[PDB]
């Protein structure tokens, strides 16, 4: 046998317990101020219908922290973000990084000149201080309101923030000047809707957008807002209705047995 | 022409009583009309063929008498009596095969092929058994000028035209009201459809009409008018009229209210009817005018009072429909059924052997193109090859 | 002009000149020249009626209610005249008939012997049109008293097909009220 | 037998085919050049989605000619047959499927189940003739 | 005259403006002369002829807001959101995104009143503070004095752009410091669908009616983010695409101007 | 419904209140030397058949403050212009101006470089202190008699003049240099007849033309001529033939309800 | 019926047409290329015009054959229908238009109406054919 060849399917119109994570702020930890809070709340997703032992928890220092290089190693996932009145940018980047697959390809700074392609195509750099500044060209690599040799007159998109997304209009190449000792940029192109995990937010005003594109704001169904003043209730709301929230997702269908030569990362 | 449907006739008679073992005393009659007809038919040679790949044929006619001297039929007087049937049957499938492909400008009621026009000859004339079957009854009764008639079945005199005219407009179609119809075979859906939901509209009352011509006059047509149409009752995204840009419609359909049915003929009202639904009964008429109103709801309720917003911004168009169907009809001249394969013989026959389009049957036999420019010299035409057809449908079942 | 000769009436062309004929026959109501009923007495009558019924109008509204609902009520007015057994209506909107009194055959217009006879001549207000009339003829069997005073509009009559409840006749007066409405 | 005889092209209403045993149809769905503020936003390029395509065919065929005996619903033979066979409550025989399940005796068309259907049905016409 | 512009039709089944208006602050942040130039190469290279493309600047919402003076046919708008101007932002858009037909007012000598609910009093000026009181039909004042101005009620106070509505019906008195503001009575006609507009920052403030009961969201009024605002214009030029599919071509103003003026 | 799509007309062979602005110079103004006069000239006007408070009056305080951007609130104009035995061309140019449409679109002078396509198609400014300055440039954006990064040998065209039409050789570009801070130039393109205004000359010489082209001198019938010493006599004159006058106009055709997507301003 | 029998190109002068039903006619109105001061000045490109451009054809059919009764201004035939209707006063029948108006006729020409027309027709040829 063998997969990735798709194969018609037909069917017919005639007929009728995993690992589960979870995320959290410090302030959290520091608001809930107990030790055996994790024991309780293990007990309690056992009476809601999950095997004990099998809910893991983690922690993030800060939503900076959080922001370099963002794993996951669930097959469900709900993240929690704390609303900052400043950090608007920040939390959209982090929502519409880790709600859709990115594939992406290594980028130098030095040798190559890169591109872009077509509108599925983005730009990520993630580090401890990350500084990015660009340059169009022209055909003839001359200069356009920049001089490849100079690069005091390169335009900022993004200082010092630890997520930048970017995006330069297709047809031109670009150069870069990053520094690749505390940053790093890679080249990646969005495949599509990542649905192993959630974002539900606290606070906030319907803030983040999950793409690029200005003439669409789509708020999906896996964006949940809810509001608090004591971080236990919002647990007690987030454990009550489980059974809502893991029918909302689905599994990642990445990372089915559909595997082989089907673009994994 | 009627020698062609006697013989056909006096075929299968005799194809259906001569069977072995049956008393001579029962088909004495058909003996006599087919001795008569060998008497008749010998001596005469024919012709048939000649265009496009149809096979050319001579033909001869030399056969015996069918005597009277048994009591009951044996297998042999059966054999022999069947053998110079088949042979006939071959004839007169082979002069309908030469007879139907070709047409004329000028006398297209008058025969053509050189076998039917040598067969008009009156030393024929003496094989005449009956005119009971309804397309021969009616081509004899229609040459000595008299009314005529047709039992169909829905009666398809309804050319396929998709259109629709719009009332108000906007250049980028965010404010339309106006009208959408599909005339499909022998059904008539027509929809009234508004942006406004008359909330700008004069007396909160929006007008609908459309009139329909017809070609050929009918009679005695039971019209199923059923309310809530289905063609247009479902999202759809369509170019424009001058095809340069598309438009959306989301629709709604409302309760259509005050249904007004005319029936005219010549310019004048026949048969009217209001506010009724299901089966009503029509005598004569010839141009169908629908007529109705669209009512704004008096009153709302929270889905509905936000479904239709007063001011401009508008995501849910309103629209009401109906649908008229033809489930029994008579008409004074031929038509295309469904109740046969006439039209269907017409068409096979012109394809399979390929004869180049003639001067007044469009290609291809398109019942569309065929049935929009109705014309008397077409009509004769088309009445001859679908005499022609049914003989054909009379002999090979 | 479109008469015999030149008078102060005769001042889809047929269909355009036919209204303008009925917009100022309209003006003989006022002009005491009618047999019958006619459409202005309906008038008063609903608005004598939704004046008794309604409550939220002040004395200072009532010239305003009778001022827009003397003008604008009924603007679908039909006129019929009667000449030697013929019959000639023409309507407001656009609509032109004629027919005779016996059987109600269709009979083709003559714009000259209408524009010839209305300007002198009984007139009746055409609450009974042709449309219901004929339908009336047909699908119900009424005699020939009954069509002749629908012909005038006799009171009696429609009031007792009204008794009966013919659905036509229903059909008929409910479309009139419902269109009087400011 | 896989070769063309009758085709037609953007030929909406009626058109009629002479011999034919596979029916084989083919319509390309094309996002429209030009658009207009509603479909050019509904139609997004990105990946939500909120309504989707689709275009559609109906065919209809009206009349035929068969050289095999086949049931109809213009006609009343089919109805005669289950009539009798459940009148009586017979065991379901060793060839028809059971209870005269149309779907069920047409999809395993066999060639002696083709002899049986001409049978019965010649039988059922030359009954109807009489029982008036 | 009429092509099929609602009268009966029977259907079937490069050279264009591209004007942008920022704000100063972006170009204060950014500090340089030369990205013009820049951003008109990129435009040629997306496939649009240079010197097609026009840049003007406005020092603030409130100075932007004083007879908006559109210098295109399709146009994009940027403004930022502030904790305290959203009547000000929304009413703005509000103005610059509908169709708009005004009859002068003599408002120092009449009296005025409203005739529908699309029907609404439009005040621009370098410093406008309007005061209204009621009327009745016996020409005195309903909580106010016909002659004393101090005792009306005040709707709006040193704002350079009011939009307002009153009860619709009933005839009303109002004062206003004319020498240094101006009144016109205005009638929403219809959808100026050749606008859009762009919010940085925010959460979707702005309402395009006054009904209080319905606030769509049209597809010209979206939303992004921004650190940049070269991120900004570079998300701007290269969505190009999607900007010129949203918007129509054919509503092309008669003239110069915002709204027309007693036609 | 929708308008803008012009449906062809048919008709046949066989058939049978608004307001009205006025503007005078202020030398009339003084010539007059009175108060209610007004009053008197509304009431003369409504025994003509117009309605009281229905005929405006406006002021220019001169030709050339009357230049800057001449705007029309009326749906019937008559302009009174002094005729003056130097500022011809300001004649031709305001009579041009306020007596056709002109469309519109804005022009830089700094980053694009502007040329002309068609014979209808003119370049206006307008400003407190206008100075035009232009140079042709060839393919190879050379120098032509005047240098790109040189200024001082720009050929004028117009100095100082509160109004201002020119127009280049079609097939070449033109590089402009202007004070933003005092004027405003606007490329525009000339629609056709605007009948929503007439031009009443006192005194003159017959000496408006309505265009740059040579071979034509079309002689409006809009333009019309008077002789005067006192101003009182040319107002009786003008009221007097008030329907003349109306007739000889028509409704602004760009501003009837046929407004949608007609190209309107 | 939509399809093209005759067809003529600068064909001036007389032509013949077989048989037809629809008459359709194209021409092209075209600026000259070389002019003259006459009309290279009354020509302008500009907005203002003293002269309109226009061009015309004359089609002037002059004989006929038809296949049904129609009436012609060569005989005398509706002449004497309208003359011995008007002779009487005879109140206007239920088929023909009031006073034999020929355009009114023509109008919604029926075949009923042509069928009534005929039978007048030929009774009135049969009386022309004695009253001398």
């Amino acid at each position: 046998q063998n997969y990735g060849i798709n194969l018609p399917i037909t069917g017919s119109m005639d007929i009728a317990t995993s690992t589960l994570c979870l995320y959290y702020p410090t302030e959290a930890a520091t608001e809930i101020n107990d030790n055996s809070w994790k024991d309780t709340l293990s007990q309690l997703f056992l009476t809601k219908g999950w095997p004990t032992g099998s809910v893991y928890f983690k922690e993030y220092t800060n939503i900076a922290s959080f922001s370099v290089d963002p794993q996951l190693y669930c097959d469900y996932n709900v993240v929690l973000m704390k609303y900052d009145a400043t950090l608007q940018l920040d939390m959209s980047e982090l929502a519409d990084l880790i709600l859709n697959e990115w594939l992406c390809n290594p980028m130098d700074i030095t040798l190559y000149y890169y591109q872009q392609t077509d509108e599925a195509n983005k730009w990520i750099s993630m580090g401890s201080s990350c500084t990015i500044k660009v340059c169009p060209l022209n055909t003839q690599t001359l200069g356009i309101g920049c001089l490849t040799t100079d690069a005091t007159t390169f335009e900022e998109v993004a200082t010092a923030e630890k997520l930048v997304i970017t995006d330069v209009v297709d047809g031109v190449n670009h150069k870069l000047d990053v520094t690749t000792a505390t940053c790093t940029i890679r080249n990646c192109k969005k495949l599509g809707p990542r649905e192993n995990v959630a974002v539900i937010q606290v606070g906030g005003s319907d803030i983040l957008d999950i793409t690029a594109d200005p003439t669409t704001a789509p708020q999906t169904e896996r964006m949940m807002r809810i509001n608090w003043k004591k971080w236990w209730q919002v647990f007690y709301t987030v454990v009550d209705y489980v059974d809502q929230i893991i029918q909302v997702m689905s599994k990642r269908s990445r990372s089915l047995n559909s595997a082989a030569f089907y673009y994994r990362v | 022409m009627d020698v062609l449907y006697s013989l056909s006739k006096t075929l299968k008679d005799a194809r259906d009583k001569i069977v072995e073992g049956t008393l001579y005393s029962n088909v004495s009659d058909l003996i006599q009309q087919f001795n008569q007809m060998i008497i008749t038919m010998n001596g005469n040679e024919f012709q048939t063929g000649g265009i496009g790949n149809l096979p050319i044929r001579n033909w001869n006619f030399n056969f015996g008498l069918l005597g009277t001297t048994l009591l009951n039929l044996d297998a042999n007087y059966v054999e022999t009596a069947r053998n110079t049937i088949d042979y006939f049957v071959d004839f007169v499938d082979n002069v309908c095969m030469d007879e139907m492909v070709r047409e004329s400008q000028r006398n297209g009621i008058a025969p053509q092929s050189d076998s039917l026009r040598k067969l008009s000859a009156i030393k024929f004339k003496r094989i005449n058994f009956d005119n009971s079957s309804e397309y021969i009854e009616n081509w004899n009764l229609q040459n000595r000028r008299q009314r005529t008639g047709f039992t169909f079945h829905k009666p398809n005199i309804f050319p396929y035209s998709a259109s629709f005219t719009l009332n108000r407009s906007q250049p980028a179609h965010d404010n339309l009201m106006g009208t959408m119809w599909l005339n499909a075979g022998s059904e008539i859906q027509v929809a009234g459809f508004d942006y406004s939901c008359a909330i700008n509209a004069p007396a909160n009352i929006q007008q609908f009409e459309h009139i329909v011509p017809l070609r050929r006059v009918l009679t005695t047509a039971t019209i199923t008018l059923l309310p809530d149409a289905e063609r247009f009752s479902f999202p759809r995204v369509i170019n424009s009229a001058d095809g340069a840009t598309t438009w959306f419609f989301n629709p709604v359909i409302l309760r259509p209210n005050n249904v007004e049915v005319e029936f005219l003929l010549n310019g004048q009202i026949i048969n009217t009817y209001q506010a009724r639904f299901g089966t009503i009964v029509a005598r004569n008429f010839d141009t169908i005018r629908l007529s109705f109103q669209l009512m704004r709801p008096p009153n709302m309720t929270p889905a509905v009072a936000v479904l239709f917003p007063n001011a401009q911004p508008f995501e849910h168009h309103a629209t009401v429909g109906l649908t008229l169907r033809i489930e029994s009809a008579v008409c004074e001249s031929v038509l295309a059924d469904a109740s046969e394969t006439l039209l269907a013989n017409v068409t096979s026959v012109r394809q399979e052997y390929a004869i180049p389009v003639g001067p007044v049957f469009p290609p291809g036999m398109n019942w569309t193109d065929l049935i929009t420019n109705y014309s008397p010299s077409r009509e004769d035409n088309l009445q001859r090859v679908f005499t022609v057809a049914s003989i054909r449908s009379m002999l090979i079942k | 002009s479109i008469g015999s000769s030149a008078s102060a009436w005769t001042d889809s062309s047929v269909s355009t000149q036919t209204s303008t004929i009925s917009r100022r026959l309209r003006l003989k109501e006022m002009a005491t020249q009618t047999e019958g009923m006619n459409f202005d007495d309906i008038s008063a009558a609903v608005l004598k009626t939704k004046i008794d019924k309604s409550t939220q109008i002040s004395p200072n509204t009532i010239p305003d209610i009778v001022t827009e609902a003397s003008e604008k009520f009924i603007p679908n007015r039909a006129y019929r005249v009667i000449n030697n057994d013929d019959v000639f209506e023409a309507g407001i909107d656009g609509k032109f008939f004629a027919y005779k009194v016996d059987t109600f055959e269709e009979i083709p217009f003559d714009v000259q012997k209408f524009a010839d006879l209305v300007t002198d001549s009984p007139v009746i207000s055409a609450i009974i049109d042709f449309k219901t009339l004929k339908n009336l003829n047909d699908n119900y069997g009424i005699s020939r008293q009954q069509a002749f005073n629908l012909l005038r509009s006799d009171p009696r009559v429609l009031r007792e097909f009204i008794n009966q409840d013919n659905p036509i006749i229903r059909n008929r007066i409910e479309q009139l009220i419902m269109q009087c409405r400011l």
